[PDB]
């Protein structure tokens, strides 16, 4: 598999976190994976020409769509799941929850499950 | 903010997270500056492929046609010399000879087709005048004319 | 926010896992930070405990609160026990242009404490007309902001930004020029009040806890015999008032098994529990009194259905390790003992200090789950009582309505599978003399117990 | 790091050991869970664990090809090789405050610790007072060795304590004194130090040592140039030119360090008693003088620069102690006449006012100044 790490990017500030030495703050495999997941979720699909069709999501395009509330919930689940699952490190993403707090303003939750979260059988002959 | 046009395009081609990222903005500003320089260099290269807009490639063109390469000379003079040298490879009809000499001098020329048995006349016309030295024109005419013909000249402002 | 798509990421530990928990616990915690002299409720959120009382492991607050939260208590009623001599960290910052250096702003910590909160102010490099106001906790940065030079705006900004849960600003006087540049000026003069707590101070926490309601109470990891006796008397008094509080205690660190058993036999109330073994967690030793916090948390979280007869505790190692004879001696003595079994520290048999009598059906009173079951039923019955004492007409119809309500509550208990059989009827003996302000009734039920032991016989 | 071959015995299987133990039993049952199995199996398991871990670790640390840490350090000490030790980051910190304020040596100042990053501790190396000017500069050093430290310009901002009257503490420039050595690099150093002979510092040995330093093209040696066993090292760069002063210093330090302190000794390739100095030959400048006459419209400067380039290209061919062919330089000048590259005529062609082939002696040759005589 041999996945590798990356450098932190504080999305709150929109800038790379750098040590006092001036070098960018290196991060572990899982940290880089989480950063990539957030970036891919924030990246629209088919629109940023630097990427292939695999990368990105289509959540923003869904806002203008005319599908119903539950249809939009299913579309959000499908879009987030498809966007995340391209990464090899991903095992499963699910347990989606939704809360239409105001009349038409939504909050949704999801769980991402890693390949390392798998459970291994213990046996040998 | 990025100053380079190509830098802005390349940054916008990536994910939108880099609005506030000074680091990536500076990086792609530098890359866009490099690509702008490369595009200008490409246009300059497009100029070098011809003798009319040879510019610093006029040295290459002169070396190609065997003319003496001398940077101190006027660029337009070098262009005229190169064009005249290139155009000397066909029949010395009055049209071709007249245009060759016109290209070399840069002033309008009308070949008289002189009345005498084996001479041809050349008449020059320049609104800006001429310098006091035009010997190289006579040298080129002697080299380029048919061997058995003589030549006469007159110049007009 | 603008319309559009927004997203964030959080660790799985930060899920709202507080849903589905049970039970309420109380503690008179020693704390370096937070409100003083009052009870506060936490919904089993480690971040909430960190914000309210810091994260200093040396102080009993964060330590025992983390152990209680690991016990899955629905709500923790924490009280910041204090010695007195209470002070908040404070500092005064002064003006530059005045040659006398006029004091213009006073800063103060939000709560009393003794932590090294500091302030550093430097000239704003972009514009000298402004300055950077960075506030520190020891060498660690804690909040930064740049403000206009006028005093009122500085105080408002220091009181405005989100990360100022630690410090609050106040204006001493007005001036035209920015504060003087300074670096790491400690908010001296504060005091957490945890130094040399008096024995009497626990009584204030007890009295404040009386107004509140909770399933159980556990001491602040202190094994002082006077405090244990005072809490015993206090819990007995609250039982006389109808508040059935379950007490958990732990013997002193130096007490051997003999001393623990003697203490357990000396007071054998069913509402008291003695922890007879120390434990280790995160490479830190925990005295029996400290372990009693986690034991009480587990007992309270299990509520009615569950029990801690063989619950696998969070602890990693125990001391002393008891043989089967010593285990039998301790359990017969009413001592609650954790035992090490194949890398797992497991509580044994759910007992309490009540083991002297057990003179038939009082046998069941020796276990914590039965006492919690009885106390919860009594609390629910009292809650239904207080809606009707002197507020419903004491006729046959009203008594029948009350009986129906009680029967339906016990039917809800039946639906949980807690009870195998129950009956509630009129107390005809007491009803012969009852009056308007009170009615009398009788009941008895057969609780379903958790399976505890298995006996096998292999016929070969 | 080379993969370690292991004997078959040290990698024995636990079940094989248990079977070997149980082979002798034939009357009592040896089933799993039986008392014989109870007595025998933990012994076999412990034997396998010890034999696979401890003995293989011993074998690994035995040799320098696979040793590590203190073991590899000791194996380096066997052949007298030490791994480079780290150093504390050093630099200067600017202070500002009330003039009466005094700052003492040993004061602790750190970086801004945050949730992401911990504070790097630094200590002041000097005691100063702000009495003269409101701003003072104090030398400081990191309290932790290694590349940790070496912070950026304004990183230092935190004072652990509180000093009266101090207005601001800001580092002015990034620190540079920090440095960590890699285990594999040290192992490679240990394994490189395996030369058998040719270590006497003869002429060939010194030539080889000079060639080992990058930038040295050719090297020559003079034996007892100053007596007392002194050695000169005449060096030419890669392009046969005079070696630069930086290259000379590099070769000098490589072969014969000169900056040794009282409590130090030379680690250079030069053995004890061999005094060594690095030298470069002199670069002769060939100034050409002639009455140049240039063609019509040609720039004298451009034509003379082209001639200078051509003559310099020719002179680059000449080595140390070579012969400068004046008669060849005549034709170098005349090649432009043949090609009509501006030079119309020339006369009185000389090289430094010489009309004969000059022989270099302890000298390399480079282009001088091309001068047109312009004789009246």
């Amino acid at each position: 598999l041999d996945l590798k790490g990356s450098f932190l990017f504080d999305f709150e500030k929109g800038e790379f976190v750098k040590n006092a030495d001036g070098t960018l703050k290196k991060c572990d495999k899982v940290q880089a994976y989480k950063q990539w997941c957030q970036k891919a979720i924030l990246t629209p699909r088919y629109k940023k020409a630097a990427y292939t069709n695999i990368y990105g999501s289509e959540i923003k395009d869904l806002i203008a769509s005319n599908l119903s509330q539950s249809a939009k919930e299913l579309e959000i689940t499908r879009l987030i799941k498809e966007t995340i699952l391209v990464h090899p490190y991903t095992k499963e993403v699910g347990e989606f929850s939704f809360n239409w707090l105001e009349n038409s303003r939504l909050v949704e939750y999801e769980f991402d499950v890693l390949t390392i979260d798998d459970e291994n059988i213990v046996i040998d002959g | 903010m990025i100053a380079s046009k190509k830098g802005k395009e390349m940054l916008l081609t990536l994910s939108p997270i880099y609005e506030q990222s000074i680091i990536m903005q500076s990086l792609y500003e530098a890359i866009g500056s490099e690509f702008d320089n490369l595009e200008l260099l490409d246009e300059e290269i497009e100029l070098q492929l011809f003798p009319q807009s040879a510019t610093w490639g006029l040295g290459f063109w002169e070396n190609r046609v065997g003319l003496i390469t001398n940077l101190d000379e006027d660029m337009e003079t070098r262009r005229r010399k190169v064009i005249a040298k290139l155009q000397s490879k066909y029949i010395m009809t009055p049209k071709r000879m007249s245009m060759i000499l016109q290209s070399y001098t840069g002033a309008n020329i009308k070949i008289n087709e002189n009345i005498s048995p084996y001479t041809f006349g050349v008449e020059l016309t320049s609104t800006q005048g001429f310098p006091k030295d035009l010997e190289d024109l006579y040298k080129r005419v002697n080299v380029i004319k048919p061997s058995h013909l003589a030549v006469s000249y007159k110049l007009v402002s | 926010e603008i319309p559009g798509f927004y997203n964030r990421f959080k660790a799985q530990a930060e899920k709202a896992a507080a849903t589905g928990l049970k039970g309420r616990l109380a503690m008179p915690i020693r704390a370096n930070w937070g409100d003083v002299g009052k009870v506060v409720t936490i919904k089993n959120d480690l971040r909430q405990l960190k914000n309210l009382f810091g994260d200093d492991m040396n102080y009993s607050a964060f330590k025992l609160g983390k152990l209680a939260l690991l016990g899955n208590v629905k709500e923790l009623l924490l009280y910041r026990l204090v010695d007195g001599n209470q002070k908040k960290g404070t500092l005064t910052l002064k003006d530059t242009t005045e040659n006398s250096a006029k004091d213009v702003i006073k800063l103060e910590t939000k709560y009393p404490t003794a932590r090294n909160f500091n302030v550093t102010i430097k000239s704003n490099l972009v514009d000298s007309d402004k300055k950077d106001f960075i506030f520190f906790e020891n060498t660690k940065q804690l909040f930064s902001s740049s403000i206009k030079g006028t005093i009122d705006e500085i105080v408002l900004e220091i009181n405005s930004n989100l990360d100022n849960e630690y410090v609050i600003a106040t204006k001493v006087a007005d001036s035209d020029t920015i504060l003087a540049n300074v670096v790491n000026q400690a908010l001296e003069g504060g005091n957490d009040g945890c130094t040399s707590i008096t024995n009497e101070s626990y009584l204030k926490a007890l009295e404040e806890f009386e107004r509140y309601s909770f399933d159980s109470f556990v001491l602040d990891g202190v094994a002082d015999e006077a405090l244990q006796e005072t809490t015993k008397a206090w819990v007995a008094k609250n039982k006389e008032l109808g508040k059935d509080i379950l007490l958990f205690l732990g013997g002193k660190t130096e007490d051997n098994i003999k001393q623990i058993n003697d203490k357990s036999k000396s007071f054998n109330d069913e509402n008291i529990v003695n922890v007879g073994s120390s434990a280790y967690y995160e490479n830190i030793k925990y005295t029996p009194s400290e372990v009693a916090v986690y034991i009480a948390a587990l007992s309270v979280s299990k509520g009615i259905t569950g029990s801690i007869c063989n619950a696998k505790t969070i602890f990693e190692e125990v001391e002393p390790r008891l043989s089967q004879s010593e285990v039998k001696e301790c359990l017969k003595s009413g001592t609650l003992v954790l035992d090490f079994d194949d890398g797992d520290v497991i509580i044994v048999d759910d007992v309490n200090t009540f083991k002297k009598y057990v003179d038939d059906k009082n046998e069941a009173m020796g276990y914590i789950s039965n006492i919690m079951f009885i106390n919860t039923i009594n609390k629910d019955t009292s809650l239904k009582r207080k809606e009707f004492v002197g507020k419903i007409f004491n006729d046959a119809t009203g008594q029948t309505t009350v009986i129906c309500a009680l029967k339906k509550y016990f039917e809800e208990l039946m639906s949980q599978g807690i009870i195998s059989e129950f009956n509630v009827d009129i107390d005809t003996e007491l009803q012969a003399t009852a009056k308007a302000d009170e009615f009398y009734w009788k009941w008895d039920a057969v609780k379903v117990d958790v399976m505890k032991k298995i006996y096998g016989t292999g016929y070969l | 790091e080379r993969e370690l071959p292991i004997p078959v015995f040290l990698t024995e299987d636990e079940d094989s050991v248990h079977e070997r133990m149980l082979s002798n039993f034939q009357d009592v049952s040896t089933l799993e869970g039986d008392f014989i199995y109870d007595a025998t199996r933990p012994t076999a398991e412990q034997i396998a664990e010890l034999k696979q871990l401890g003995l293989q670790n011993n074998l690994k640390i035995a040799f320098p090809q696979t040793s590590y840490g203190t073991y590899l350090e000791w194996l380096g000490e066997c052949k007298g090789v030490f791994k480079n030790q780290p150093t504390k980051a050093t630099g200067v910190i600017t202070f500002t405050g009330v003039q009466g304020t005094i700052i003492t040596k040993g004061t602790i100042v750190t970086t801004i610790a945050t949730d992401e990053k911990q504070s790097i501790e630094f200590e002041l190396l000097e005691t100063k007072t702000i009495g003269e000017n409101e701003t003072v500069d104090i030398k400081a050093e990191s309290r932790i060795v290694g590349t940790i430290g070496n912070v950026s310009k304004g990183s230092i901002s935190v004072l652990l304590g509180s000093i009266s009257g101090v207005k601001s503490i800001t580092n002015k420039e990034d620190f540079r004194g920090g440095t960590d050595e890699d285990e594999e690099h040290f192992r490679e150093r240990v394994l490189v130090a395996e030369q058998e002979d040719k270590l006497s510092g003869a002429s060939s040995d010194y030539i080889r040592w000079a060639k080992e330093v990058d930038g040295v093209g050719y090297a020559y040696v003079v034996s007892e140039w100053a007596g007392a066993g002194t050695v000169k090292v005449l060096i030419l760069d890669k392009n046969r030119k005079a070696a630069t002063q930086e290259l000379i210093d590099k070769v000098q330090e490589y072969i014969y360090p000169l900056n040794i302190s009282e409590g130090e000794n030379r680690d250079g390739k030069a053995p004890i008693g061999a005094l060594v100095t690095v030298v470069t030959p002199d670069t002769l400048l060939i100034n050409v003088k002639a009455s140049f006459i240039f063609s019509n419209g040609f720039s004298e400067e451009t034509v003379l620069n082209n001639l200078k380039t051509k003559i310099d290209k020719y002179l680059d061919k000449i080595d140390l102690g070579g012969t400068v062919s004046y008669n060849a330089i005549q034709a170098i000048v005349g090649s432009m006449m043949l090609t009509d590259e501006g030079i119309e005529d020339f006369s009185n062609l000389t090289i430094n006012d010489v009309k004969e082939n000059i022989k270099l002696q302890d000298q390399v040759v480079g282009i001088g100044e091309i001068v047109n005589e312009v004789v009246g």
